[PDB]
RNA sequence: CAUAGGAUAGGCAUUCGUCGAAUUCUUCUCUGCGGGAUUCCUUGUAAUGCACAAGGUGAAAUUUUGGGCAACAGCAGGUCUGUGAUGCUCCUCAAUGUUCUGGGCGACACGCGCACUACAAUGUCAGUGAGAACAAGAAAAACGAGUCGAACCUACUUGAUCAAAAGAGUGGGGAAACCCCGGAAUCACAUAGACUCACUUGGGACCGAGGAUUGCAAUUAUUGGUCGCGCAACGAGGAAUGUCUCGUAGGCGCAGCUCAUCAAACUGUGCCGAUUACGUCCC
């Protein structure tokens, strides 16, 4: 009588699987009952890429004194957004997540190495800039706005799922590209 | 309030020679006359039979005039004694509570009655200087 | 867990001397050992010497040890 | 965007150390032209070995050391 | 209710810490050494450790006589409850609190810092000590300060066993152009029955038994 | 500027209860933009329409409620 | 019987059972049916001062702590047999106390 | 005729949470009174379901269980009850049942989340002199 | 069909529904009873000095002395100053830190003494507040009503 | 089967100032000494060695974590405002002694360190729920009945046929025994609660008027509470700059300490609980 989790009683994490083949191992398709799990993934150096990409927005979303450690409160902010990821894009809410993660952060840089050369990006930093740049700008969005957090959330995710110029880090994730395109 | 809006609904009501944003609700528009705020403009909708629900333009003639005596002369209303603003009233001795024009004659009285005698709370208003015991080296910055 | 002092050392070759033919290749063996045959206050080196000892008794079973005196 | 593999990291370079050279295996689909080809590029972030990732232009490679 | 039991290790702490700051002053030149007391119905006990015990014995006890009546007159005692004794240090080379008021007394007679602190550590190490070593700190030369120390043996001082191992006191010495302060280190040799040493070996000698 | 209005006209109630049931993603923001009315009315105005069964209730909260079409 | 409770409260970890354990091998000859001696928790005292005498400096401080042990006993002997149980010479610096339970 | 009775507890950073199993004619696990449909987060009641649901329903088919927390908020007070809901059920299956019917089941708890069982060592670190917290320093200067 | 006994477990108490629900519905049987004694001072005034504004329900001391009567089932024995504690806030203070009041036992007494002139508080034996067992009957049948949803 | 009512375990139904009796226990609690961790085991680095990485084992895995203690030299650092620590030198009876009385240390064109509070909707309000750890606590060779009282903290009632703040009774506690089932605040809530993007129900500076407590004394408001004011900036901050690698940062309160009265302090403690790196010598 192992039910297999959804999520909030309600999505699945059954169909995963992702587009980007770079992405696969650090984005995690495991499931559970709840984002919230309080272990610790930060003692070894990878060990963050093992937790569920679901906790990993919630944990996005504890920013700027006002938000840290208010992770019940991230949860129940996500579980609005995922319903409203729903009724856009008729879809399972969670693909739509693993298809704005893999569509979020730059796949190339530039920094000085020694000029100002263009450096590949880690398949490591690409899960993490990408969560990190989406609950960036959507909460500045929020932030004297009429909409709620959960729908400038829901926006972010979806428009980054589509490939959208809409969303805020698909702004910044095309920028940094030609920049870097430019500084081969 | 899922109820439609009626034909006089003004945006800018006038009360006690002061204007009032009808599109507030009905006691935190009233707390814009001086004297009221939000504790005692409760007991001016409760009072007067207003819903606290409702807006504060559709408030008609008949219902703006049972407000302006409740805050002239709340006594009468049997809100309390403790609730009002000047309770005793010194050269005068009797418990009032100012309305919006009144607030700031009366503080001016109060601030030339200290200044006539040369009380020293009087004196720091003459020099513009901080009255109660703030240090005023470091946070004047006027 | 790093390098071992000379306190360490240099009882835990002592106890290599004395007490060769009561000790083997195991830890909790050798520990039980060292704690009848070493009088020092601390429990963590009294598992160190029974840690070096432990290493320089498979070191034994290899070839000679500088410094073992086996006589 | 080619995926290629991370077989080796050679070490951090750049001043700061934020930067990572690795050879990177570039894994064609086998009948190409360019593959098993392996190169050698900086990486940006934190980056094991078998770790794969995007590369806009195959054609570069790193100056060493 | 009565103090409660944390009120009353403190007027207990105040009491012995008290108590010693008297004997320190008074029973400096007869080579004073620490106070124990015990405390029970019908008696309240106070052993004085020192060096010379014709001395701070009177003639027929006339000294602890009036020792004793000074803490009874202080700390408010009833007559009987409240009785001194005197024991002599076995050994007085490995009381670092006698030895310094010697040495405090080797510079106020105007012999000379370094005759006086050498004076110490050769009857301190062949008293069976360990090692010792006398701070001697102030115008010892003229008119601006120095500081000498003089050592011989071991010493150890990092760890928290120190408080087990290494006796210290410190004293003044008021010289006629200042004030000149000395320190007296000496560490405990042996006594596993607690004489004068710990029981137990340093925390770090290992000592492997021979077998049979 | 931003001026919403504060109670309903009687043409904007009847956009409210037309075009809204024909929104997907009801939310009390998205009505308030489209209808230029105050949250307070749009959240009390899609109250309104889940009791006669034109909207759905999808997600609750104390704060957040997100609302959507009846498919039938 | 009458329930006699001593209190044995010290300073010092090593003479409170060097009390406590010769207080019990005495009340275990005459068989006196001891409720066995159980360990109130230890009371530690701070007192976090500053280091310096001056005002300069790093303000570096030092806690000081000052640990209470503290034990009791209760026993249904009568009250001059558990006299005959408490007259001993102790160790100096634990405090002992007669009480009468109910 | 028997008294089929089990006490296991969970600790997380302070909250105890100690668990009476006993064996009855109903399932009905309750944490401090409350019959677990009515422990308040949504968020929170599902940790503490997920002690029953990774292992099966069926297994606390019988089960009275009392769960009793003290200490450490409200957080802490649901691994502490996760945690001795689901050592609770192991150790009524160390007596009264094979170990072939564990360990298993012990292991359906392991896979999952490694704290059903064991325990999330970290405790609070102390606060020391010339710092804020832990870690965080006086602010320095320089001018 | 969400209403139905589980099992064989057949009847309700508090601690078994939710507390808003037991509170709202006790909040709604006293008013629609009459039988309750509010007091004048109600209208005017707030339920601590650690609140900044009155209470704006009209129902406010029908909620409270439902949920004083629930504090009293839970916890016998409770006075207006363990009430106090229950009811307290983070006041407010301006440009100093917030810190914790304890509500006014005031509005505290007049719940106990209102519940008192129903029936369903006891004085106690010895200390604060006791659950009478016509309280005791009270609170478990409007607890049973809310689970077969019988909120009226 | 809520006014509109979702999601979510199930031999002997359940609940407990009920200020019940009994009769068996140590699971949690307290704690004096003691076990346990050692690179121990495993298979690449290194190549004899000393050791290292990854994994196992485990409660804990590499100084286990966090502190204490810390040599030798020295600084013309600070302290003569800690001492009945001190040398020299000044003052020494209208005294630079010492006590009263009254002021001042706090005064504000201004410039800086450090906090605190915010600039709001991941919110303010008003409700309601669940629910911490460290801790403190009364008195003398006095005045009263060698023994006992009162000083200290506190529950509980009262005040209450009507605001807080009080003011009073009556218990208890020498502190694992009473406070206490320590009802902290963040948080939580399907609360069918008000606000709806505004310098606004954000913010609470400024000051007006009652009132009550501390004190021998409140004026240059001691502090709390009540109603006013809020039209005082402040819409996220230039050049610059500080701290931090896991139960951490940040947020959140609570004790103790100063204390008759007063914490935006400091010393402690718990609660909620992350981002990033696990690198380098660029500064
Ligand atoms: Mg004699
Ligand atoms: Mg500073
Ligand atoms: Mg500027």
């Amino acid at each position: 009588s192992s039910k297999t989790p959804k999520l909030f009683n309600k999505w699945s994490f059954e169909g995963l699987e992702t587009s980007e083949l770079a992405l696969r191992d650090h984005i995690s398709t495991t499931a559970a009952y709840v984002p919230h799990t309080s272990g610790r993934w930060q003692k070894r150096r990878f060990h963050k890429a093992r937790m569920p990409i679901v906790e990993r927005l919630a944990n996005g979303l504890m920013f700027k004194g006002r938000g840290n450690g208010r992770k019940l409160q991230a949860a129940r902010l996500l579980k609005h957004t995922l319903e409203i990821i729903h009724l856009l894009t008729d879809e399972n809410p969670l693909q739509v997540v693993v298809d704005a993660v893999s569509k979020g952060a730059p796949r190339e840089d530039s920094t000085r190495v020694g000029r100002r050369q263009a450096v590949d990006v880690s398949p490591m930093r690409r899960v993490n800039e990408a969560i990190y740049q989406m609950c960036k700008g959507a909460r500045e969005a929020a932030f004297r706005n009429l909409k709620s957090m959960p729908e400038c959330l829901a926006d972010e995710i979806v428009n980054a799922s589509k490939g959208s110029s809409n969303s805020y880090a698909i702004k910044k994730k095309d920028e940094v590209e030609r920049v870097a395109k430019a500084n081969r | 309030s899922l109820t439609l809006i009626p034909d006089h609904f003004q945006h800018i009501v006038r009360l006690l020679n002061t204007n009032v944003e009808g599109k507030r609700k009905v006691p935190f528009a009233l707390r814009m006359v001086k004297g009221v705020g939000i504790r005692f403009a409760y007991l001016v909708c409760k009072k007067a039979g207003i819903d606290v629900e409702r807006r504060a333009g559709t408030l008609t003639a008949e219902e703006l005039e049972k407000i302006a005596e409740i805050i002239a002369d709340p006594a009468k209303f049997k809100i309390p004694d403790w609730f009002l603003n000047r309770q005793r009233d010194p050269k005068t001795g009797k418990t009032e509570h100012l309305s919006s024009s009144m607030v700031d004659t009366r503080l001016r009285e109060d601030l030339e009655r200290l200044k006539k005698i040369r009380a020293h709370r009087g004196v720091r208003h003459a020099y513009g200087l901080r009255v109660r015991g703030q240090h005023t080296c470091t946070t004047g910055r006027h | 867990g790093k390098i071992r002092t000379k306190t360490v050392k240099r009882a835990s070759r002592q106890v290599v001397e004395k007490y060769y033919s009561k000790l083997n290749f195991d830890f909790y063996q050798n520990k039980r050992v060292i704690m009848d045959v070493t009088i020092a206050e601390s429990k963590k080196l009294k598992n160190k010497i029974a840690g070096y000892t432990t290493h320089i008794m498979k070191r034994l079973a290899r070839g000679p040890v500088r410094g073992i005196s086996l006589k | 965007a080619q995926v290629g593999l991370i077989i080796k990291v050679l070490g951090r370079t750049g001043s700061r150390g934020n930067v990572t050279q690795v050879r990177v295996r570039l894994m064609a689909e086998a009948g190409s032209p360019d593959y098993n080809r392996t190169i050698v590029r900086n990486v940006k972030g934190p980056c094991k070995e078998n770790d794969m990732l995007s590369l806009m232009e195959t054609e570069r490679e790193a100056r060493r050391l | 209710g009565p103090l409660s039991k944390k009120r009353m290790i403190i007027r207990d702490g105040v009491f012995y810490a008290e108590l010693f700051e008297f004997l320190k002053r008074e029973l400096a030149e007869e080579g004073f050494s620490g106070v124990s007391y015990h405390v029970t119905t019908l008696r309240t006990e106070i052993v004085i450790k020192a060096t010379k015990t014709r001395e701070v014995l009177g003639v027929n006890g006339r000294r602890i006589r009036e020792l004793t009546a000074c803490i009874q007159q202080r700390f408010n005692y009833k007559e009987g409850k409240l009785q001194l004794y005197v024991e002599r240090v076995e050994v007085r080379g490995l009381s670092a609190m006698a030895q310094v008021e010697s040495l405090r007394f080797k510079l106020l007679s105007n012999l000379q810092v370094r005759r006086a602190a050498m004076g110490i550590i050769r009857y301190v190490m062949e008293s069976g000590a360990k090692g010792c070593e006398v701070t001697v700190g102030g115008k010892i030369k003229g008119q601006r300060a120095k500081s000498m120390t003089f050592r011989d043996g071991y010493m150890i001082k990092s760890g928290t066993a120190h408080k087990s191992f290494v006796d210290s006191a410190c004293r003044h010495c008021y010289m006629r152009a200042g004030c000149i302060g000395v320190k007296v280190k000496i560490m405990l040799p042996g006594d596993s029955t607690g004489r004068n040493g710990p029981s137990e070996p340093l925390p770090d000698v290992i000592t492997v038994i021979e077998p049979k | 500027a931003l001026q919403n209005a504060v109670m309903f006209d009687k043409e904007t109630y009847d956009k409210l209860r037309s075009e809204v049931p024909k929104y997907k993603l009801i939310t009390p923001s998205i009505i308030s933009d489209r209808l230029k009315i105050a949250v307070s009315i749009a959240a009390a105005g899609l109250k309104q329409l889940c009791r006669e069964k034109l909207i759905r209730l999808v997600s609750c909260s104390s704060k957040t409620r997100v609302y959507t079409r009846i498919v039938q | 019987g009458q329930t006699v409770r001593l209190t044995i409260t010290s300073r010092n970890a090593k003479a409170v059972e060097s009390v406590t354990s010769q207080l019990l091998m005495r009340a275990r000859d005459e068989k006196v049916t001891i409720h066995g001696p159980v360990r109130l928790p230890t009371r530690t005292l701070k007192i976090t001062t500053r280091k310096t005498p001056c005002g300069n400096g790093t303000n570096t401080w030092d806690t000081f702590e000052l640990k209470i042990y503290k034990r009791i006993i209760d026993l249904h002997a009568p009250t001059e047999q558990v006299k005959k149980i408490t007259s001993f010479t102790m160790e100096s610096g634990v405090d002992v106390s007669i009480t009468i339970l109910d | 005729y028997a008294l089929k009775q089990v006490q296991t507890f969970g600790k997380k950073k302070t909250a105890i949470a100690v668990a009476t199993v006993t064996k009855a004619a109903q399932c009905n696990i309750k944490v401090n009174g409350v019959p677990l449909q009515q422990i308040l987060p949504d968020t929170l009641r599902a940790k503490i379901m997920e002690a029953i649901t990774v292992v099966g329903s069926k297994y606390y088919s019988r089960l009275r269980i009392d769960v009793a927390v003290h200490g450490g908020g409200q957080v802490s007070q649901a691994y502490a009850a996760r945690q001795a809901i689901a050592k609770g059920l192991i150790a009524f299956f160390q007596k009264y049942h094979n170990e072939v019917e564990k360990a298993a089941l012990k292991d359906k708890f392991l896979a999952y989340d490694k704290f059903l069982l064991i325990a999330d060592p970290r405790r609070c670190e102390p606060k020391k002199w010339g710092r804020h917290s832990a870690r965080t320093r006086f602010t320095k200067s320089y001018r | 069909n969400k209403i139905h006994r589980i099992g064989k477990r057949k009847g309700a108490s508090l601690k078994d529904v939710s507390a808003w629900r037991w509170i709202k519905t006790a909040a709604r049987h006293f008013k629609q009873e009459g039988k309750i004694f509010v007091p004048n001072c109600t209208e005017i005034m707030k339920s601590s000095h650690g609140r900044e504004r009155a209470p704006q329900n009209p129902d406010w001391y029908y909620i409270r002395c439902a949920a004083v009567l629930r504090a009293i089932y839970l916890r016998p024995g409770v006075g207006y100053g363990g009430l106090s504690k229950r009811f307290g806030n983070k006041k407010n203070y301006g440009s100093r830190p917030e810190h914790t009041v304890t509500s006014s036992t005031g509005p505290l007494h007049w719940a106990c003494k209102s519940l008192t002139k129903l029936g369903l508080v006891e004085p106690g034996a010895q200390s604060g507040q006791r659950l009478t067992r016509k309280g005791h009957k009270f609170a478990d049948s409007l607890a049973f009503q809310v689970q077969i949803r019988k909120f009226g």
